[PDB]
RNA sequence: GCAAGGCUAAAACUCAAAGGAAUUGACGGGGGCCCGCACAAGCGGCGGAGCAUGUGGAUUAAUUCGAUGCAACGCGAAGAACCUUACCUGGGUUUGACAUGCACAGGACGCGUCUAGAGAUAGGCGUUCCCUUGUGGCCUGUGUGCAGGUGGUGCAUGGCUGUCGUCAGCUCGUGUCGUGAGAUGUUGGGUUAAGUCCCGCAACGAGCGCAACCCUUGUCUCAUGUUGCCAGCACGUAAUGGUGGGGACUCGUGAGAGACUGCCGGGGUCAACUCGGAGGAAGGUGGGGAUGACGUCAAGUCAUCAUGCCCCUUAUGUCCAGGGCUUCACACAUGCUACAAUGGCCGGUACAAAGGGCUGCGAUGCCGCGAGGUUAAGCGAAUCCUUAAAAGCCGGUCUCAGUUCGGAUCGGGGUCUGCAACUCGACCCCGUGAAGUCGGAGUCGCUAGUAAUCGCAGAUCAGCAACGCUGCGGUGAAUACGUUCC
C-alpha cells in the first residue's frame, strides 16, 4: 500500500499436532472454504508419513521444508532499454510461505490417485532431497547465483 | 401511454387471462407494483413527497 | 439531476407525511383516489395558491386539509365554489367528505408558494432576474429564516439555448439531516415551453 | 431504478415498516366494553377487537 | 567576386490581419510532494466447449422503437404464446375507445339466440327513472368546434438520471495591489482521510462542499412477557414447552448508558497532531449504508409523464383475428454448467438468516416411479403453512477411463397453468449420451468475515425462457517488500 505495512494474522496452534506449521499447511491446501476437508488431507498425509518411516511426522515435515526454503529470489527490474533479474534476500517468513506453496503445488500435479498419497509422497521425497519441490529450490538458486553482477541495485 | 390503451385495461376484457395492470397515475404497462398500483417512476416521486403513508427511504 | 429531493431525505426525521391512513388490503384502492383528489384540486384552484393537500381517511370518512395563501377566494360568495368542489369531491370518491381550507401564516417563508409566485411572474414576460430577487428579499424579511436559494432553469426569456441561473442569500445546508429545509417546485407556462422554478428555504435546525 | 431510461446500476431502496403492540387480555366487563370503543384513535392507527 | 555569392533594391498579386508584453486555464515523453486493488505480492476468473441472455450484421411481409468508448450491450424490459404491442398481412370503423361546449330529434342499457376468425351486424326481448307536463339526467341520430397520435425535433425544453468523483474542492462580501484581464484571501511551515486543523502573513470574514446530525450492526442498563423464552415448581401421555405456570436466561422493541484523543508515557512552537500503552464489547472515522459542491460531457430520455414548434384527421386516429418482436452463413459482450478422485453416486445424520401467504399458503391422509392429483385441518399469521437449507459429517462403492466425468442434442411418454402451449411455456419419466481432458495474443474482480464456494427468499407474475436482478445467511482463505515502472 502507499501507507506502509498491514498487520498480519496470527495462526492458532493445531490441536492434533501441536505446531503452527501444520495449521499453515492446511491454509495452503484449503480451496473453496472446505477447511474440514483440507484438514483431513493434511492429517491423513501426515499419518501416512509415519507409516513409511515410523518417525514423528512433523519432524519429517520440518526436514522437508528445510530442503525447499529458498534463500535467494530473483525479482525482475527494468533500468533502460533492457531488463534483468536482481538477486535479493528472501526474508524468513516469506521462505516459509514460498516453500509451503511449492509442496502443495507440485503435489497437485503428481502421479498418484488421491491427494493424501500425493501430498505424503512429496513430503517424504522433499525430506530426502528428491522431489520436484527440491528441484525448484536449486533452480531458484542457480538462476539467482547466475546474476551476482546485478546485486548492486537492491532498491 | 396511448389513451385508448388506458381505457381498455380498465374495462373487462374477453378471456380474463387477457387482463393486465397499468400505473394508476401515468398509465405505464411495465414495472407496476401490485401493492401500490404504481410504476417504478411514480412510486419514486410520491414516496419522496410523503404522499403515501409508511413508505420512506431505507438504509441498513 | 444530482441533488435528491429535500423532502424525502428528511422524511420521518424532520418533515412528515401528507397522507395519514392505514390500509392492509385497500391500499391501491386508496392510492388511486389519492391521485384523483390531488388532480382535481391542483387543476381548478390554482388562483388560490395551494401550499399542499393533506388527506387523512378514517373508515369511510375522508378529511381533506388543503392549505392556501388566500382562504377567502375558494369559498367565494358564501360557498359557491367551496361546496361545489366538495360536491365533485364526493362524486369522485363516493363518500362523505370533510373539507377544510385553512390558512398560510406567512406566504413568503413558504416554498411552493414562493415558487408558484415566481413562475406566475415568469408567465407575465417579467425579467427573470427581477422576479428572483423580489422573492429572496421578501423571504429574508421573515423572522425565522436563515437562508434561501431560488433556481430558475429553462429558456429564460425566450432565448434559443436553455440555461440555468440561481441566486442565494443566507445559508442552505442541504446535506444536514437535522436542518429544517422547505422545498418547492413549480413550472411556468410560458409561450416558449416550460421553465422550472425551484425554491429552498432554510428555517433553523430543529424544534 | 432511479432513471426513467437505461441506467440499471443506479437504484433506490424504499421500505415500509409496520409496528404491532398491545395484545392486552382485559376483562370483558359490560361497563368497560362500551368505553373501550368511545375514544377516537388517530388516523394512522389500526385496531381489531377479536 | 576566381567562384560560392555579397551590395543596392521593386512591382503585380494576396490577406484583414501579422505582432509585443502580461493574464486565467488546459497540457508536457518538465520538477517537487501525495493518494487509489494503479502496480507489485497473492487468490479465483474471462478469452477455447455446450447452453442461457443482450447486441452488431444479415434475413424477413414485419423482424416495433430507444441505448452505441470508459459512462451501450442479463440496458429501458421487476416476466413478449393471446393480452402486453407501439410492427406486418387481412378484415372493420370513422365526433370516433375518451372529454366537454353549441345547435335539431327521444330511454339508455341489459340479458339470450343466430351469422362471422373476431370486430361487429342482426331475430328477439326486459325498458323513459326524472314531474323527456316547460324546466333535470341521459341517449344515439345529426353535425359543429374538436378529440386522438408510442408521428417528428432530447440540437427548442421542463422533469428525472448517468458521469468525471464521494474526488476535496468551488466561490463570494469588504479591504488592499495592478491602466487592465486579474491577483490577494485559497500562498508559506507543519499536520489530516479531508480547504482537517494549528502557526505565520494585506488580508479580515462568509457560503457551498468535508466532518457531524439519521438508519443499520457490535456491549450494557431500565421498562416489558404473547403468539416468543423455560431456570426452578407440577403435568409430561407423544417427550410436539404439549400443560399448569414462572420473569431467571434468550428474544422481540421502546427508552437510555457507551468512544471523546477522555486518561498514561515519549516526541511537536508549550500548538495542531503523531507513535506506544492502560481500561473497556469496541480505539483513534469501530464496520457498512443513506448522503453527489460549482460545473463538464449540445451525455441519455419528446417511448413514464409534461411541453414549445411542426405534421396526420375516410387516417400517421381506433377495434379485432392471425403472424412478428423468439429468424441465422456469421462477429462481439455478460453469465451458467463443465472438463472430475479437494470428485461422482448410494445410505444415514447435523446446524441458518431474511422474507411471502385470502382470486391465497395447503399441513395431514390417500393414489402415482415422478412432476403432480385428491381430501381437508389450521392461518390475514412471533400462533398456521411456506419449511426438508445446501455445502458439512460418517459409512459404502467406482479406480483415472472421454469414464458411474459431462448432460448438449434428439426419440417416446406424460403433468400443470391458461379460451389456447404449432410458430413459442416450464416441469417430470424412460431412452439417447455431442463438444469438452483447464483454454492463443489478450483481459477482469478482489486487502477480511473480503475473495472463493454453498444454498434460501422476494419483486414483476395465470404460467414462465429466473442461469437475470435486489437481498439473506453457511463454510471461509492467501498475500501486501514496497513506490521503480503501467
Ligand atoms: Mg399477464
Ligand atoms: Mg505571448
Ligand atoms: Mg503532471
Ligand atoms: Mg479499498
Ligand atoms: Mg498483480
Ligand atoms: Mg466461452
Ligand atoms: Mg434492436
Ligand atoms: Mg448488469
Ligand atoms: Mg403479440
Ligand atoms: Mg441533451
Ligand atoms: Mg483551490
Ligand atoms: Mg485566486
Ligand atoms: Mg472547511
Ligand atoms: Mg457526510
Ligand atoms: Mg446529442
Ligand atoms: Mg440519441
Ligand atoms: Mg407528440
Ligand atoms: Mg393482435
Ligand atoms: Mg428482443
Ligand atoms: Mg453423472
Ligand atoms: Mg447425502
Ligand atoms: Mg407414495
Ligand atoms: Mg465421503
Ligand atoms: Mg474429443
Ligand atoms: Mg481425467
Ligand atoms: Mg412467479
Ligand atoms: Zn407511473
Amino acid at each position: 500500500p502507499r501507507k506502509g505495512p498491514a498487520p498480519k494474522r496470527p495462526l492458532v496452534n493445531d490441536p492434533v499436532y501441536g505446531s503452527q506449521l501444520v495449521t499453515q499447511l492446511v491454509n495452503k491446501v484449503l480451496l473453496k472454504g472446505k477447511k474440514s476437508l483440507a484438514e483431513r488431507i493434511v492429517y491423513g498425509a501426515l499419518e501416512q508419513a509415519r507409516d513409511k518411516t515410523g518417525t514423528d511426522p512433523v519432524i519429517t515435515l520440518k526436514r522437508a521444508l528445510d530442503n525447499v526454503k529458498p534463500a535467494l529470489e530473483v525479482r525482475s527490474r527494468r533500468v533502460g532499454g533492457a531488463t534483468y533479474q536482481v538477486p535479493v534476500e528472501v526474508r524468513p517468513d516469506r521462505s516459509t510461505t514460498l516453500a509451503l506453496r511449492w509442496l502443495v503445488g507440485y503435489s497437485r500435479q503428481r502421479r498418484e490417485k488421491t491427494m493424501i498419497e500425493r501430498l505424503a509422497n512429496e513430503i517424504l521425497d522433499a525430506s530426502n532431497g528428491l522431489g520436484a519441490s527440491v528441484k525448484r529450490r536449486e533452480d531458484t538458486h542457480k538462476m539467482a547465483e547466475a546474476n551476482r553482477a546485478f546485486a548492486h541495485y537492491r532498491w | 401511454a396511448k389513451k385508448a390503451l388506458v381505457n381498455k385495461a380498465a374495462g373487462k376484457p374477453r378471456f380474463a387471462v387477457r387482463a393486465y395492470t397499468r400505473c394508476s397515475k401515468c398509465g405505464r404497462p411495465r414495472a407496476v407494483y401490485r401493492k401500490f398500483g404504481l410504476c417504478r417512476i411514480c412510486l419514486r416521486e410520491m414516496a419522496h413527497a410523503g404522499e403515501l403513508p409508511g413508505v420512506q427511504k431505507s438504509s441498513w | 439531476g444530482q441533488k435528491i429531493n429535500p423532502h424525502g431525505f428528511r422524511l420521518g426525521i424532520t418533515t412528515d407525511w401528507k397522507s395519514r391512513w392505514y390500509a392492509d388490503k385497500q391500499y391501491a384502492e386508496y392510492v388511486k383516489e389519492d391521485v384523483a383528489i390531488r388532480r382535481l384540486l391542483s387543476s381548478g384552484l390554482e388562483r388560490a395558491g395551494i401550499a399542499d393537500v393533506e388527506i387523512e381517511r378514517t373508515r369511510d370518512r375522508v378529511r381533506v386539509d388543503i392549505h392556501t395563501a388566500r382562504p377567502g377566494i375558494v369559498i367565494g360568495r358564501r360557498g359557491t365554489e367551496a361546496d361545489r368542489i366538495r360536491a365533485d369531491l364526493e362524486k369522485l370518491t363516493g363518500k362523505q367528505v370533510q373539507l377544510n381550507i385553512l390558512e398560510v401564516k406567512n406566504p413568503e417563508s413558504q416554498a411552493q408558494l414562493v415558487a408558484q409566485g415566481v413562475a406566475e411572474q415568469l408567465s407575465n414576460r417579467v425579467a427573470f432576474r427581477r422576479a428572483m430577487r423580489k422573492a429572496i428579499q421578501s423571504a429574508m424579511r421573515q423572522p425565522n429564516v436563515k437562508g434561501i436559494r431560488v433556481q430558475c432553469s429553462g429558456r429564460l426569456g425566450g432565448a434559443e439555448m436553455s440555461r440555468s441561473e440561481f441566486y442565494r442569500e443566507g445559508r442552505v445546508p442541504l446535506h444536514t439531516l437535522r436542518a429544517d429545509i422547505d422545498y418547492g417546485l413549480y413550472e411556468a407556462k410560458t409561450t416558449f415551453g416550460r421553465i422550472g422554478v425551484k425554491v429552498w428555504i432554510y428555517k433553523g435546525d430543529i424544534v | 431504478i432511479r432513471s426513467p431510461h437505461k441506467y440499471k446500476d443506479s437504484r433506490e431502496h424504499f421500505e415500509m415498516r409496520t409496528h404491532k403492540r398491545l395484545i392486552d387480555i382485559i376483562d370483558p366487563t359490560p361497563k368497560t366494553v362500551d368505553a373501550l370503543m368511545r375514544i377516537d384513535l388517530p388516523a394512522s392507527v389500526d385496531v381489531n377487537i377479536q
